[PDB]
């Protein structure tokens, strides 16, 4: 995920939505540690024109083995995921999950994902009162070549489940 | 307002080799649904496009 | 450390030095996980003019608690360290260490440091034959004010020790 | 050649707040010793300068 301005929360706007609506904003910083020692770091930045978002995302990866699934195009899909949010302070979301892809040889390819979302203005009291918040994340990717991509996503926030 | 449309410039490097893509998309901020199309502004990516997926929206 | 072009190896030039000598160069990427959840990512880049190096270093940190040791000036020194290098392939150094600072609370403040050095041209075969390579690193910081710093370093590469 | 001198521009953000410093130093490439002086181009750093030390040379 990377445009959480499209994510509503269970009972109201997500903090991402509120920060767009009030024109105060947030920034995103991530570190991703892959099982084969490679890592990716990212910085996501946004500007806005009303209901239109402009993203500038810098993504840097190093240490991927030349014969591994990333450099040899063996990843087949991103597993559905549950992302955990806690709020260590009123301006910061710490987002974590274990990220896994399926691969062509049947093994999963694993990564430990960490993210901070840093807000210019405090998040609302009603956000801060419900922790942890979990997000179910489904994605799809098509690409016929390594040149053009078509991506889709569906996310659902939840703090509870029953049965 | 809540968002309806977006554009993205995603760039950086993998294993020391630069990449750069641009594109645009839409979403439903009441449903958490989004879609995006992206194209390289150079040649094909030298790495799996799936490595970018978590940084797309 | 951040200008390893000044680091010799025990028997000759370091790979960093060889990469400056032919101007083929290398790029540095780092991820640093702090004990209180905060993380730092960095990208270091260089250009060369004769015997003069120009560095452009982008360092991003997030999630530092406002009352933690980084934001309340508790750090008092960086502990002496031993950095470990291995070479997963002929164009890549993976550098690791456990990084600790002393603090005014009489505790240490801990970080897990990971770095890749990615070379444009392969490192020499004689470099690749001696792994792991370790680097003893000592630093000093003088800082009467937070706007004006003086830094000194000494590093020593070793692959062996006897007694 | 081996290096004798260097300049540094180090910049970025901590907890979302930008910082920027410039300076210069020297070193001995036969001994692994280096020295650097840096100065902020804004005001004083809002965080411990020790957090930058690992990224200095």
């Amino acid at each position: 995920y990377a445009f959480n301005q499209y994510l509503p929360f269970p009972d109201g706007m997500s903090p991402f939505q509120a920060a767009m609506q009030d024109e105060s904003g947030y920034q995103v910083h991530r570190t991703l540690q892959y099982e084969d020692g490679a890592f990716v770091t990212a910085n996501l930045r946004y500007t806005y024109e009303g209901s239109h978002i402009k993203g500038e995302f810098q993504v840097i990866g190093t240490g991927f083995p030349p014969d591994g699934p990333v450099m040899t195009n063996k990843l087949t899909a991103l597993d559905w995921s549950v992302v955990k949010f806690v709020y260590p302070n009123d301006k910061t979301i710490l987002s974590t999950f274990d990220k896994t892809y399926t691969t062509t040889d049947g093994k999963r390819y694993q990564c430990t994902f960490r993210e901070n979302n840093t807000f210019a203005k405090p998040m609302a009291a009603d956000i801060l009162q419900k922790q942890p918040m979990f997000i179910f994340h489904k994605t799809e990717l098509q690409h016929s070549n390594n040149a053009e991509l078509t991506f889709k996503e569906k996310q659902t926030a939840f703090s509870d489940m029953k049965s | 307002p809540l968002p309806k449309t977006h554009e993205l410039h995603i760039f950086g490097s993998f294993n020391g080799v630069k990449f750069d893509m641009v594109g645009e998309g839409t979403g439903n901020p009441n449903e958490g649904s989004e879609e995006l199309k992206l194209k390289s502004t150079n040649g094909p990516l030298k790495f799996s496009p799936y490595i970018l997926v978590p940084h797309l929206g």
